[PDB]
RNA sequence: AGUGGGUAAGAGC
């Protein structure tokens, strides 16, 4: 039948709503990690062990 | 204090506007693509195109009756003895990396590593630890004489 | 922290609801050399976002 | 694709003659490109630093079409036509993306560059779906080039 | 490039054949030129980073054959590892110190 | 209508009592069996 | 086995030394097979030839 | 810690104990208060600085919030004029306020939070009510506090400032902020708690450990490019060094046979090229993806390993139609560039 | 022996790179049944792999013995 | 502020559910 | 409205 619903719109203005990334990345320790900006980074859902 | 309301910074917007544009340029360029390609008897009688090549082929018948160089190397000039001639090869670098290309020599880069760990080992503006650390000596080329 | 993305972070709760986010929420800090400053989200004169 | 490949068969010295493939057509392929941009972006590099490399301007051209972007790629192959008109394996392609009349044009374009090759004469006379335009267009093959007998057994057919 | 060709052929009998590059040497004087071979490998190396050869170990010496190398221009990262926390000095140029 | 082309009828729709009692017990189940799970899976049961 | 390894207990045998092939000659001597390579070449193929001979001369003595 | 904890947060108490473990805050306190030490070192003279003592304080000093010490004191030539208290970013300055020969300094680490992060207003609350402070024992009533928030890495300097003493201060403490020892193990911690990282992906990469593994009865490649743009360069003690450029070599080795590959390039190839170095990249990668497509498919190889790192890319661009072709990059130097030697 | 567990057991490129996400880029749930299922990097853009990551066959799915027998 | 969420009961009447969708 | 659900364990002086 296909995707029915997209989420991008929402999602879009989910984040604008916030403030955006500086912000939410503010409400974070991201600025503690001294990276110099948020583009190549990457999580890891586990660690090695 | 009183601040001042800063641009949000929304990766799906950046996302979106990004396909936006692309797609506008793409359009543009097709629309310049065909202002060029919108400009290109015998195409519907088969007895006069048999005619035709029959008078061409008698036609083809009858008609056969270094100054080059201006780049940098990453080595010092008396780094390199008078007496003795090297290879210098370029220096690997990332291919989307645009830097300028540097010329370097394999045996020389292991004598400079071997003395910069001799010197570290042999240690232990304002503020030049932090700057001279976390913040190559060279000389140019010119007309494949220096 | 509920309503980020995961991505960013998040748990990325999807809201069937009315959730008013603190108009003090939406300021961050930026250091820079001539010194710190301060942004707000948005320039829109209205109720909390 | 490549065009350049090496046959391989008392001395130390064993030289490889090049071989030059008239076509080199891979399939679309779609799905083994995993970072779209990365790609993208190679192979931009790649036309910027070998801009007479067939191969690269078709890569790229496919790698738009499988993303979706089929806009793009007709501009890149237009592009490398303008770039590589030697090499009729670009207006080959040109034909395959673009719709009837613009890869029509394109083929006419191609026979202006190069009036040798017959195959273009061919996805000409497939894409002209009058059999008038089918004559008129082989006929201009056969005044370009008379002697290929892959071309002259499509006479019978076209009476 | 220079004792290394010298080590390729320990005698004159070894003869390379225009057929191939490398000489021809029987299956021990092979073994004689690799350790031979060896061995200047690990008297370069300790000529460039003042090391004794027996200093290196297995490990070590297999490390510098393939081509390793060990380097640390900021070793303060050992603050990893009455009490000694605060009583480390500074040394000043006004001071006989510096 | 498909003759007259206009609002004959109109519909008022409603979600069955049913349904919402079943989406109660979705979430109830979901939420008593989070004694050990991770955020994320509670967050992601509840969005899906 | 158990006899061979209580008597390599009480010291009347020695430790079993590994049993080294071509294919497992970089897994056992790996770290030593670059300090020489042709003397490790040789002392494999000498164990193999060992282990082949002793089972050839328990042939010929058998027969 | 100088982390303040609202409610116990078991799982944050936990985080916070590992990212501050092995007395990590007074390891960034000694950091911080040595690098300004050498700094001010430097400018003895410029300064006026009869000279610079390293304040002695107690072990637990950098958990001190409550009330504060001395860290730095600096002893005038003769006179300071030090000026009004102001903030770090208030370059102006009303020079003559009082005249001194001692300028403290105090140095504070802050765990900072969403609502109290602002440093320039906590400085500046903290140096007055440190120098109010009875509590609070400091040599002289002319100095100045900077206060650090490691949460957002937000530094600032508050209090009097002796002449000259702003724009130096700045510089130093931006450096600081940019590179540091113990502020790079923070950070370190940190990222390793939060298990993110600045696009440093795992892929296969050929190690003194893994070299074994190399050692098995597959196919194996190992392709080189040093040794494709090249010059000879000699020097000539009556005039200058110079140049010329030779051929190239372009090395296609197979570890199983032997099968050394050469592709030799004449000079004639770099022409009108302004960028050489990637043109030498893709042509490699070019005669290496004709190579593998020359070959039959029994011999094609299953492993490319590559000696320099610059090949990652472009080969897998050009072996985009062999997928099951794992390419691998090299730590360990292989001299393979040498063999033309 | 336990090279062959360590084989079966350990993590492979494509699940290597199925755990890790990318920050910031948002990516849209492709799995329309249950939301917490993504492919992390596998797939998308950034990963760092122009090429397709090939699958580990050392982790093929089969069969027990005494299955093998019964079949 | 109180970071509860409210019930949009007798709330948001004046948009539809096609609005800020495209 | 509200108390809590917020004790680090350890070594002898």
């Amino acid at each position: 039948d296909g995707k029915l619903w997209n989420l991008n719109n929402y999602r879009t203005d989910m984040i604008q709503a916030l403030g955006g990334v500086e912000g939410i990345l503010e409400h974070t320790l991201f600025k503690g990690t001294y990276f110099p900006t948020w583009e190549g980074l990457f999580w890891e859902k586990a660690s090695g062990f | 204090e009183e601040p001042v309301t800063a641009d949000v910074i929304n990766p799906m917007a950046l996302r979106q506007r990004e396909e936006l544009r692309e797609k506008l340029a793409a359009a543009k360029e097709k629309r310049l693509l065909n202002q060029k390609l919108g400009k290109i008897p015998w195409l519907d009688d088969t007895a006069a195109w048999i005619e035709r090549s029959r008078q061409l082929q008698k036609e083809k018948d009858l008609a056969e009756k270094r100054d080059l160089q201006g780049l940098t190397v990453e080595h010092a000039i008396d780094s390199f003895r008078e007496g003795e001639t090297m290879i210098l090869t370029l220096k690997d670098k990332g291919v989307l990396q645009e830097e300028e290309d540097v010329l370097v020599n394999v045996n020389l880069v292991d004598k400079e590593r071997a003395e910069k760990n001799v010197e570290l080992r042999k240690k232990k503006a304002q503020q030049k630890p932090r700057s001279i650390l976390s913040k190559p000596h060279s000389f140019r080329l010119e007309q494949g004489g220096t | 922290v509920f309503y980020t993305p995961k991505e960013l972070g998040g748990l990325g709760m999807l809201s069937m609801g009315h959730v008013l986010i603190p108009q003090s929420d939406l300021r961050w800090s930026k250091q820079t050399d001539v010194g710190i400053t301060h942004f707000r989200s948005g320039m829109s004169h209205e109720e909390d976002q | 694709t490549l065009m350049d490949m090496r046959l391989s068969q008392q001395t130390v010295v064993d030289p490889k003659g090049y071989l030059t493939d008239l076509n080199s057509m891979i399939p679309t392929h779609g799905g083994d490109i995993n970072d779209i941009k990365k790609a993208r972006l190679l192979l931009k590099s790649v036309r910027e630093t070998n801009p007479h490399h067939p191969p690269a301007w078709i890569a790229s051209a496919r790698l738009e079409e499988v993303t979706g972007k089929l806009q793009v790629a007709r501009n890149l192959i237009m592009k490398g036509t303008e770039m590589c008109p030697k090499s009729e394996d670009v207006w080959l392609e040109a034909a395959r993306l673009q719709p009837g009349d613009t890869a029509k044009a394109v083929v006419a374009q191609a026979v202006r560059h190069l009036p040798q090759s017959v195959r273009i004469y061919i996805r000409a006379a497939e894409l002209e779906t009058d059999i008038r335009a089918k004559k008129r267009v082989l006929r201009k093959a056969l005044e370009h080039v008379p002697n290929s007998v892959r071309l002259w057994k499509a006479a019978v057919e076209l009476e | 490039n220079d004792r290394a060709k010298v080590i390729l052929k320990p005698d004159k009998t070894t003869i390379t054949e225009p057929h191939h590059i490398w000489p021809t040497l029987t299956d021990e004087e092979w073994i004689k030129v690799e350790v031979q071979l060896k061995d200047l490998i690990l008297a370069d190396y300790g000529k460039k980073n003042n090391v004794n050869v027996a200093s290196l170990t297995q490990s070590e010496i297999r490390d510098i054959i393939l081509g390793m190398e060990i380097s640390a221009p900021s070793q303060q990262r050992q603050q990893i590892a009455t009490s000694n926390y605060e009583t480390q000095t500074f040394s000043s140029k006004t001071e006989w110190r510096v | 209508n498909e003759v007259t082309k206009e609002r004959t009828a109109q519909c008022f729709l409603r979600v069955d009592d049913e349904s919402m009692q079943r989406f109660h017990n979705r979430v109830r189940q979901i939420l008593m069996a989070s004694g050990s799970t991770t955020f994320t899976k509670i967050v992601n049961k509840w969005n899906t | 086995q158990k006899e061979l390894q209580e008597k390599v207990r009480l010291g009347l045998m020695p430790p079993p030394e590994p049993k080294v092939r071509i294919s497992n000659l970089m897994r056992v001597l790996g770290t030593e097979a670059v300090q020489d390579p042709t003397k490790v070449e040789a002392h494999v193929r000498a164990q193999m030839a060992k282990r082949q001979k002793a089972h050839e001369e328990a042939n010929a003595a058998r027969k | 810690t100088g982390i303040f904890m609202h409610g116990k947060i078991p799982t944050l108490k936990i985080s916070l104990i590992q990212i501050f473990r092995a007395h990590l805050w007074q390891k960034i306190h000694e950091s911080i208060v040595m690098d300004l030490c050498q700094v001010f070192d430097q400018e003895l003279d410029a300064l006026e600085i009869e000279t610079v003592q390293k304040e002695t304080i107690h072990p637990r000093k950098s958990y001190k919030m409550n009330s504060s010490c001395a860290d730095i004191l600096l002893f005038a030539s003769y006179k300071w004029n030090v000026s009004r208290p102001s903030l770090l970013a208030d370059s102006k300055d009303v020079m003559d306020s009082t005249t001194t020969q001692k300028y403290w300094i105090d140095i504070q680490l802050r765990w900072g939070d969403y609502d109290s992060h602002d440093i320039e207003r906590y400085a500046r609350a903290k140096f007055l009510d440190y120098t109010t402070d009875n509590m609070s024992i400091y040599p002289s009533p002319t100095g100045v506090l900077i206060a650090i928030d490691l949460a957002y890495n937000l530094h600032s300097a508050y209090g009097n400032w002796f002449p000259g003493s702003k724009p130096l201060i700045q510089q130093a403490m931006a450096k600081i902020m940019k590179a540091n020892p113990a502020l790079y193990v923070l950070r370190e911690r940190i990222r390793k708690g939060l298990q993110l990282y600045s696009s440093e992906p795992t892929e296969p990469y050929l190690s003194s450990q893994n070299y074994g593994e190399l050692f098995s009865n597959q196919i194996i490649w190992f392709v080189d490019d040093t040794n494709v743009y090249r010059v000879t360069i000699h020097k000539t003690f009556e005039g200058n060094l110079t140049t010329k450029p030779i051929n190239g070599a372009i090395f296609i080795f197979n570890p199983r046979t032997g099968q050394l590959f050469l592709k030799i390039i004449h000079t004639s190839v770099w022409a009108g090229q302004k960028r050489l170095g990637q043109l030498a990249k893709w042509k490699t990668a070019e005669e290496v993806a004709a190579l593998i497509r020359s070959l039959p498919v029994e011999e094609q190889p299953k492993q490319i390993i590559v000696t320099r790192k610059g090949m990652l890319d472009p080969l897998e661009v050009h072996l985009l139609d062999f997928p099951n072709i794992v390419i691998k990059g090299s730590e360990l130097q292989l001299p393979f560039q040498a063999c033309l030697k | 022996r336990y090279r062959k567990m360590k084989e079966r057991l350990g993590l492979t490129e494509i699940r290597k790179q199925a755990n890790r996400m990318s920050f910031g880029e948002i990516e849209e749930d492709a799995y329309q049944e249950d939301l917490g299922f993504s492919l992390g990097h596998l797939g998308k853009s950034g990963s760092g792999r122009v090429r397709q990551t090939q699958v580990n066959e050392a982790t093929k799915a089969r069969i027990s013995k005494t299955l093998q027998r019964t079949l | 502020p109180t970071g509860e969420v409210l019930s949009l009961v007798g709330k948001l009447e004046g948009t539809r559910m096609g609005d800020k969708a495209q």
